[PDB]
């Protein structure tokens, strides 16, 4: 596990891998806004 | 010009070629139909009708000539095992003959409509162009129809004056070609019920004269002779190839079922009384209506018919074969010669033994040899390392009662291993290797094979349904379609 | 089961903080 | 010894006397 | 089951209010 | 008349579809959890699967008495 | 149709891996993913549960009846497991070669004893454990694990256990299943 | 028809049997799996292959090296010797806080003679592998002089 | 028509449809058919 | 090696061979 | 047959069948036999009317022609109403795009997943 | 012997693939 | 709205969230 | 009854007849 002074921010450690998958979805969601110009 | 596929169609306007055309294929198929039997009886075994009979040997055509009362032969012999005092003049040989003699006929008739094409009775009056009076012809033609059918059902059928067809008992043991009484209630379409067919085509005889008086009548509705395109000739041809495929699926349904109008001393048993156990029970039911009578084993399975312990067999299962695997049943596993007997096993504690035989999926099966309660005791172990099933460890010994090797007991691991895979394949039987130099792995029967080209036949007709159909409702648009055809969107 | 409900909130929070600056940026303003 | 329903039962255990009235 | 319903229930109120919290503006 | 975006759009259309949608994926999650699509379709539950009369999976074998076999199957 | 609520957001019923039986005059804990299988291996089979996954690991047990009360009546423990030998199956091939590696001549099989113990249970009776690896010519299942327990009723009946585990499954996690099968037999 | 044969093999888990059994089910830790776990808990027993260890290299080794055995000399310092790391991190971690330091300072020298040794046999010099195993005998003795 | 933006329909309703589909495979490691 | 097979063969390749023979030579000299 | 060997054992040692890319692969072949009957069969349900029914209707198309043989309006006019209008392609540059993609994409996977099951 | 006719029915093969190349109807422009 | 295009989308449409709603719910059947 | 001569037969009749049969049909559409 990590270090036992940041223990409890290993819920948002759980979060921070799947984020680039956001990333790639997040460039459908700008495209979407602008109606895919 | 044309394509090759579609050179056909040079005969679609002109009906004088179209029954030239016609004539030529019917001179074809009844040019077959004596071919076909000339080549049968050439290679015909008639010796034992018991252990080698027609659908053992390949015959195709031989059981449809033998179902409709032709049991006879120019050569002395019959189906049911005696001479022939007077054949007559429609044995085997003369119906060979009298389909030859008609192919000729027809050969010469064709020639005669092929140059005579352009006769007066093709043009319609006032018009004098070609056409054809569809409805009525139609009316004309389910009249004959009927009236054949009536005349096949009262009078061949029913022994009224024709012969009769083909019946037998439920195990194919006594079948004979005897006259018929039609059954009008409702065991006349139980299809076992010989009598149905004899009431079916009386009663579908005299309705499709009735229904003939109709379509020659009454001329049909204008709504209903554009939506069906009654004025071409390819409406016809492909609700008749409707017809046909419909027919052949009930025509190969029911040979590959069973039926009173496929007997299986003609065709060979079906792949269900293999299945479900039908002449098994049977020979059950033969031997404990003996032991219970007072009778010692070997007395009563002798008593046993040597023909109900043939179709007790997976060889004359007719799904135990395969589609390049050619001939006979006989170049399979060889012709049958006697009943070897039948195995008993038993095991060193005087406990029976029954071998699971082999269902008919298997190609191969392993070998089992269950007791009374349906517990497996001994088998022939694929690791033998460490075996626990063995037959040498079980002690199992075989006995033989009836047949050719009634009261012999065998004991030796190897030979006990022999004849208990020959049990999983049924009643055991003693063959001939040599006089055909069979394979050794089996065929199928004639009823499987004439199941096999009529659905393939049926399920191709369907396919030229479809294109017949399509052909006359897009016979407009057949070469293209036109220039301004935009107006079908929004 | 308090560390897999934070788990959720910091997946929640994540999830939207990215349709939050193109909801955002659409309102006010204007130029993605 | 053995009734003609557990001889068939043993040896193909598809047949038609095993399967029917085989609520019991 | 229950709570299976409890919080189906609270949505059903809640997207309920919250659907009515943006109908009334 | 309405060519599928603007009734998305529509705010009407989620002053519907706000309501009965959820009430429908409730109503679907009330009839598994309330146990009665094992009731209706007769699946077994979990604990349902083996009586103490078999101890091995279910063989129909029978065709025309199958109804009130699979009754005594099923142990009721 | 009885309508029992599904278990949605409920707690589990068995974890344990092991599934309580209770036969005839003895008790034990069955593999919990194993079946009952319909073969009589063995004259006094009561019950033969084996895999779901495949036929090499299974349990036996036999009840015999003899004329003996404890089961030191029967001898040792080494002169008891000849006896019972014929737990380990029978070499059905009679034929003689000297080609298969780590055998004695004309040996296709070989059994090795790995372990014996006398353990005993709450009711004062001692059992004869062992623990054999059978391994074969063709070496199948890298051998296969043999797990006999014997012991003697209080109603002068020889009770024998006898867990077949293939090795290619024993270190792959069978062991567990085994052993606390194993274990959990105690005869009444 | 024969039965099977048994063999007296009830000492063979008593000697070393039941050693991969023990390193192939996913229920131990893996300091219980490599056998890190018992190297920790028995002291002799890394006393035990400790002084086996120097058998194998202050009598072993140089006899390869004067017939230049090269690929058994190589191989010499890794097989049996392939536990001593582990085993001199064990032995040191006994003692007190300025004496581990000696210990793991010593160690430490005794890990850059042998890597020495190695590279020594690598090349196939012998003049500098006899040399350079006298070395590494010299920090061997300093090493087992300190944690034992 | 236009009260709600498309683009926002399109996220929102194709977040809870990935997030259905992040339980059907939540569901697939635990309760029925987790093989545990 | 039968004598179906072997001339099985022959018959297939020749019989619609030489069919479209007649078929392409009445159809290149047009 | 010895590719039929290599089918049975690879499906023994690997499960083939449960590996979603071979599953993509059967929809790149059962779709790609799908589109090659669709688009095979709309394209010639569309053929403009050049010949007569005494000659094949392939005589109708002319090799290095500028003219375009068939109605496309009439072919997406009629899978828009088999189906659904705007579930059709009126761009037959974007039809034969996805007529491309669908089966290269779908042996694309199907030979990464024979390379992952490598 | 059947030998001799697996590989007659794959020289034929290979036989109307090197026709269908090097003597195909050419394609007539315009 | 009763209409063709109503009753094809509600067809499927009423069913599937129906069904959604109970595969949701699966997948919190412990045992 | 050899597989000689029951296929030397066949081939002497298909060989030579279609061979005719090409020139014949080449010729009656001319
Ligand atoms: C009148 C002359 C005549 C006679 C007496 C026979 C007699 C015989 N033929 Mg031959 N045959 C004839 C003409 C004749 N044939 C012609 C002209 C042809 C060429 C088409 C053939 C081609 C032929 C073949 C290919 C075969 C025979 C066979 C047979 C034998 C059995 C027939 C059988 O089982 O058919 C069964 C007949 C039917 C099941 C009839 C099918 C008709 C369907 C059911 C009716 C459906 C349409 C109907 C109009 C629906 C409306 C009904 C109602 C509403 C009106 C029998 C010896 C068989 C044989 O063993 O010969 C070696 C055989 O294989 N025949
Ligand atoms: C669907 C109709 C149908 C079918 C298929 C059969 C089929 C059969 N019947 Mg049955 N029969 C039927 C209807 C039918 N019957 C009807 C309606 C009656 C009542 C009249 C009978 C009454 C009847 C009797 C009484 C007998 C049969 C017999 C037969 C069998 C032999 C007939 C045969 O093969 O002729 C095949 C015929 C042809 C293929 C046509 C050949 C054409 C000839 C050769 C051309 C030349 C004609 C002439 C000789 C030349 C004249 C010269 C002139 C110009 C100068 C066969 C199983 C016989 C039988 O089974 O005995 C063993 C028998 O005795 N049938
Ligand atoms: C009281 C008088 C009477 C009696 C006793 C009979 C007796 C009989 N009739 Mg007849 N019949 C009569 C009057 C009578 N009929 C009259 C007045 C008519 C009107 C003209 C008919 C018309 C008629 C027809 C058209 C048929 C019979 C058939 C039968 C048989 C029924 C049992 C059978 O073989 O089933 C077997 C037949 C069936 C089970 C038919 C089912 C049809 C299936 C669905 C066709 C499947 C093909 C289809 C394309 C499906 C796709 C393929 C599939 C694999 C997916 C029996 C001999 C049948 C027959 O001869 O069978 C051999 C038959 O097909 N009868
Ligand atoms: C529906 C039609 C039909 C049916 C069911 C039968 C059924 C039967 N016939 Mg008969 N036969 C028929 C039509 C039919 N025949 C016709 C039209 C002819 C004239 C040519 C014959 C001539 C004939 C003879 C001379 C013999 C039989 C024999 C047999 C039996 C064995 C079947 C067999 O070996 O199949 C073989 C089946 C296959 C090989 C599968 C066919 C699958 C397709 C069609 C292959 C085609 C693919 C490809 C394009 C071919 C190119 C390959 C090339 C190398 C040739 C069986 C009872 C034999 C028998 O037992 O007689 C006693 C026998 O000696 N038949
Ligand atoms: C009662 C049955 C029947 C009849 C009378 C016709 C008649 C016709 N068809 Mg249709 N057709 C049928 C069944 C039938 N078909 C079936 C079952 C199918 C599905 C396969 C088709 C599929 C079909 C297509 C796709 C087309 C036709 C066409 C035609 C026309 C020209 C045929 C031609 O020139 O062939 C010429 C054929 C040859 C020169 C050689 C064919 C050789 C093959 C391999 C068969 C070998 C012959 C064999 C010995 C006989 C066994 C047949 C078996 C049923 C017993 C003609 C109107 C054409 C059309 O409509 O033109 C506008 C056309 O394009 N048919
Ligand atoms: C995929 C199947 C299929 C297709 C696309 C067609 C297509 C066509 N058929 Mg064909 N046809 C088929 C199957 C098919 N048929 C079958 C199986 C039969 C019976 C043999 C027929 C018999 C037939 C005839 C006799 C005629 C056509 C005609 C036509 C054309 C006009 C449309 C029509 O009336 O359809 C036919 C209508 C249907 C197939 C729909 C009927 C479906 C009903 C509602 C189901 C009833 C079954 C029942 C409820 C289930 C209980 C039994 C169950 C236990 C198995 C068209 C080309 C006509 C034509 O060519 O005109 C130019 C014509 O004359 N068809
Ligand atoms: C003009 C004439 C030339 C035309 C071309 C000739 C070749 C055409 C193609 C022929 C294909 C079949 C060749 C069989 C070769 C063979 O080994 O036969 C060899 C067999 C003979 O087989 C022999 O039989 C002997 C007994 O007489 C012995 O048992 C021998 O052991 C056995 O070898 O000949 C036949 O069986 C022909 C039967 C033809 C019909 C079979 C049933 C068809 C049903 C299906 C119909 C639809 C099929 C699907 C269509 C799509
Ligand atoms: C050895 C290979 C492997 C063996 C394969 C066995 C099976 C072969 C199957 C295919 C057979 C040919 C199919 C039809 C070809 C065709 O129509 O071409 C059409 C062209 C016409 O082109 C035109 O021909 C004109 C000449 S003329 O018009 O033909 O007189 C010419 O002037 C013009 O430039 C040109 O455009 O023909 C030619 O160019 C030359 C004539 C070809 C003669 C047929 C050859 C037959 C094969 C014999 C090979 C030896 C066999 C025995 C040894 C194994
Ligand atoms: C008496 C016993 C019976 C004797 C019968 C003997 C005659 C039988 C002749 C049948 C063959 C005729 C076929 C001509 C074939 C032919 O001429 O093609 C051309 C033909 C139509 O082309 P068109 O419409 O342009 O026609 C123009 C005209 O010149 C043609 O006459 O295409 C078709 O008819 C569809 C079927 C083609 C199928 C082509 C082969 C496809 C499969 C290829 C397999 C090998 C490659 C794949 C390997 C994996
Ligand atoms: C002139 C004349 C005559 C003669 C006649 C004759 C001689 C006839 C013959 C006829 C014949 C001799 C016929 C035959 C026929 C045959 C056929 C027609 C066949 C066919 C075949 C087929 C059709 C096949 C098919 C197929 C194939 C391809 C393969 C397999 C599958 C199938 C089956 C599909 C006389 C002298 C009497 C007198 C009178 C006149
Ligand atoms: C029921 C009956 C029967 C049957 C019958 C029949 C089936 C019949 C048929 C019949 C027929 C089916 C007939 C046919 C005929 C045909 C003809 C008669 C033809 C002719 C032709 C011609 C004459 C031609 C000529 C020519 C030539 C050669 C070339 C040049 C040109 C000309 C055109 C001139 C019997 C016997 C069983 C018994 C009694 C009753
Ligand atoms: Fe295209």
């Amino acid at each position: 596990k990590l270090p036992e002074a940041y223990a409890p921010f290993a819920p948002i450690v759980d979060v921070l891998p799947v984020i680039p998958v956001f990333f790639i979805l997040l460039a459908f969601v700008w495209q979407a806004a602008v109606s895919f110009r | 010009g044309l394509p090759w596929y579609r050179v056909h169609t040079v005969v679609i306007n002109d009906p004088g070629r179209l029954i030239s055309v016609h004539l030529m294929h019917t001179a074809l198929v009844s040019g077959w139909a004596g071919s076909m039997a000339l080549f049968e009886i050439s290679v015909f075994d008639p010796s034992d009708p018991v252990l080698n009979p027609m659908w053992r040997q390949g015959m195709f055509v031989l059981p449809f000539m033998t179902r409709l009362g032709i049991t006879q032969s120019w050569g002395g012999w019959t189906i049911s095992g005696e001479t022939a005092t007077n054949p007559g003049i429609w044995s085997y040989e003369g119906v060979a003959a009298a389909h030859i003699i008609l192919s000729g006929a027809l050969f010469l008739a064709s020639v005669w409509h092929w140059t005579y094409w352009d006769l007066e009775l093709f043009r319609d009056p006032r018009t004098g162009k070609t056409a054809l009076d569809l409805p009525k012809i139609f009316g004309i033609h389910l009249f004959l129809s009927g009236l054949l059918c009536f005349g096949f059902g009262a009078f061949h059928v029913t022994g009224v004056f024709g012969p009769g067809i083909w019946v037998s008992d439920p195990y194919g043991l006594t079948g004979r070609v005897q006259p018929v009484a039609p059954s009008w209630g409702a065991d006349g379409f139980d299809p076992y019920n010989p009598g149905g067919i004899a009431s079916h085509h009386i009663a579908a005889g005299i309705l499709g004269v009735l229904a003939g008086l109709f379509h020659l009548c009454v001329r049909p509705s204008i709504r209903l002779y554009f939506g069906l395109s009654m004025g071409s000739i390819e409406t016809v041809l492909s609700s008749s190839i409707a017809a046909v495929f419909w027919a052949a699926f009930v025509v190969a349904g029911t040979m590959w079922y069973g039926s009173a109008a496929t007997p299986i001393e003609l065709f060979g048993p079906t792949r269900y009384q293999w299945d479900q156990g039908f002449f098994q029970q049977e020979i059950q039911k033969r031997v404990q209506a003996s032991l219970a009578e007072g009778a010692s084993l070997s007395d009563a399975w002798s008593r046993i018919p040597e023909k109900l312990a043939f179709y007790d067999y997976i060889g004359n299962n007719p799904a135990k074969g395969g589609l390049f695997r050619t001939g006979a049943m006989n170049s399979g596993d060889g012709i049958a010669v006697g009943w070897l007997g039948h195995a008993s096993f038993k095991d060193q504690e005087g406990r029976e033994l029954f071998v699971r035989r082999m269902p008919t999926f298997f190609e191969t099966f392993p070998v089992l040899l269950l007791d009374k309660d349906g517990i497996v005791r001994a088998d022939v172990p694929f690791r033998k390392a460490e075996s626990k099933y063995s037959i040498e460890q079980v002690g199992v010994s075989v006995t033989f009662y009836g047949g050719e090797l009634d009261g012999l007991t065998f004991t030796d691991p190897a030979t006990v291993k022999k004849y208990a895979r020959k049990a999983q394949l049924g009643e055991i039987f003693e063959f001939d290797r040599s006089t055909l130099q069979s394979d050794g792995v089996f065929r199928s029967s004639p009823r499987g094979w004439f199941t096999f080209g009529h659905v393939c036949f049926a399920l191709l007709f369907f396919f030229g349904h479809i294109w017949h159909g399509a052909r006359t409702i897009f016979r407009d648009v057949f070469a293209g379609i036109d220039d301004d055809i935009n107006d079908q969107v929004e | 089961n308090i560390e897999l409900a934070l788990t959720l909130v910091s997946l929640v929070l994540v999830v939207s903080a990215g349709p939050l600056v193109v909801v955002l940026l659409s309102a006010r303003g204007g130029n993605l | 010894v053995t009734l003609a329903l557990d001889k068939d039962d043993p040896a193909k255990e598809d047949s038609v006397k095993g399967l029917r009235k085989d609520i019991n | 089951g229950a709570a299976g319903a409890a919080a189906a229930a609270g949505a059903a109120a809640a997207a309920a209010a919250a659907g009515a919290a943006a109908a009334a503006a | 008349e309405r060519p599928f975006s603007d009734i998305l759009t529509s705010i009407r259309y989620w002053v519907i579809h706000s309501i009965t949608v959820p009430a429908l994926f409730i109503a679907g999650w009330l009839f598994v959890s309330t146990g009665l699509a094992y009731d209706v379709f007769g699946t077994p539950r979990p604990n349902e699967y083996f009586t103490e009369d078999r101890q091995e999976a279910p063989l129909i074998t029978d065709r025309f008495n199958a109804l009130e076999q699979v009754k005594k199957l099923s142990g009721n | 149709a009885y309508g029992d609520s599904a278990n949605v957001f409920g707690k589990v019923t068995n974890k344990s891996g092991f599934v309580p039986y209770a036969g005839d005059g003895f008790a034990l804990l069955l593999p919990a993913k194993w079946n009952p299988s319909k073969e009589n291996d063995f004259p006094g089979v009561i019950l033969r549960y084996e895999d779901n996954f495949d036929a090499v690991n299974n349990l036996v047990v036999i009840a015999q009846d003899t004329d003996k009360k404890a089961i030191a009546d029967f001898g040792s423990q080494d002169k008891f497991l000849e006896s019972v030998s014929y737990l380990l199956g029978k070499q059905a091939y009679s034929g003689e070669t000297q080609s298969e590696g780590g055998f004695a001549p004309n040996r296709v099989s070989a059994a090795s004893l790995l372990d014996v113990s006398t353990t005993t249970d709450k009711k004062g009776k001692t059992y004869y454990k062992y623990e054999l690896l059978v391994r074969s010519a063709d070496g199948d299942e890298g051998g296969r694990h043999q797990l006999i327990g014997a012991t003697v009723g209080s109603d002068n009946k020889l009770y024998i256990i006898k867990i077949q585990i293939g090795d290619k499954r024993w270190f792959k996690g069978a062991k567990k299943e085994a052993m606390g099968a194993f274990d959990s037999f105690t005869v009444v | 028809l024969t039965p099977v044969d048994l063999f007296d093999d009830r000492s063979v888990r008593d000697r070393g049997f039941d050693l991969i059994y023990e390193a192939r089910d996913l229920d131990l830790p893996q300091n219980v799996r490599e056998g890190f776990t018992q190297a920790r808990a028995s002291l002799d027993e890394t006393k035990k292959r400790v002084k086996e260890s120097e058998a194998r290299i202050d009598a072993d080794l140089d006899v390869f090296i004067q017939k230049s055995y090269w690929t058994e000399a190589r191989e010499q310092l890794r097989r049996q010797v392939g536990t001593l790391r582990f085993d001199l991190n064990t032995l040191a971690s006994t003692k007190e806080k300025e004496a581990k330091k000696a210990a793991l300072g010593l160690r430490k020298e005794f890990i850059q003679a042998v890597e020495d040794l190695d590279f020594a046999l690598r090349e196939k010099d012998q003049a500098s592998a006899a040399k350079k195993l006298e070395i590494t005998k010299a920090k061997l003795d300093s090493v087992l002089a300190a944690v034992l | 028509t236009g009260r709600i933006p498309l683009w926002l329909v399109g996220t929102v309703v194709g977040t809870l449809a990935i997030g259905l589909l992040a339980v059907f495979f939540y569901g697939s490691y635990v309760g029925l058919g987790s093989s545990l | 090696v039968n004598i179906y097979g072997l001339t099985a063969t022959a018959l297939f390749i020749i019989i619609p061979t030489s069919f479209l023979l007649i078929l392409y030579v009445k159809t290149a000299s047009t | 047959s010895g590719t039929f060997n290599f089918m049975i054992v690879f499906q023994a040692e690997h499960n083939i069948l449960m590996h979603p890319f071979h599953m993509l692969g059967v929809a790149g072949v059962f779709g790609g036999s799908l589109f090659s009957a669709m688009h095979g069969s709309l394209v010639t349900s569309s053929l403009i009317r050049e010949t007569t029914e005494n000659e094949s209707a392939n005589e109708g198309y002319r090799f290095g022609q500028e003219e375009e043989t068939y109605n496309i309006v009439a072919a997406h006019g009629y899978f828009g109403r088999l189906i659904f209008q705007y579930a059709s392609f009126n761009n037959s540059r974007s039809l034969h795009f996805f007529l491309a993609a669908w089966p290269v994409i779908g042996i694309w996977f199907t030979a990464l997943g024979l390379s992952t099951m490598a | 012997m059947e030998a001799l006719v697996y590989t007659f029915l794959l020289v034929g093969t290979l036989g109307i693939i090197f026709f269908s190349i090097f003597f195909r109807d050419p394609p007539r422009m315009i | 709205i009763f209409t063709v295009r109503w009753l094809a989308i509600h067809g499927i449409a009423v069913p599937t969230i129906f069904f959604l709603g109970a595969i949701t719910a699966m997948q919190f059947i412990q045992r």
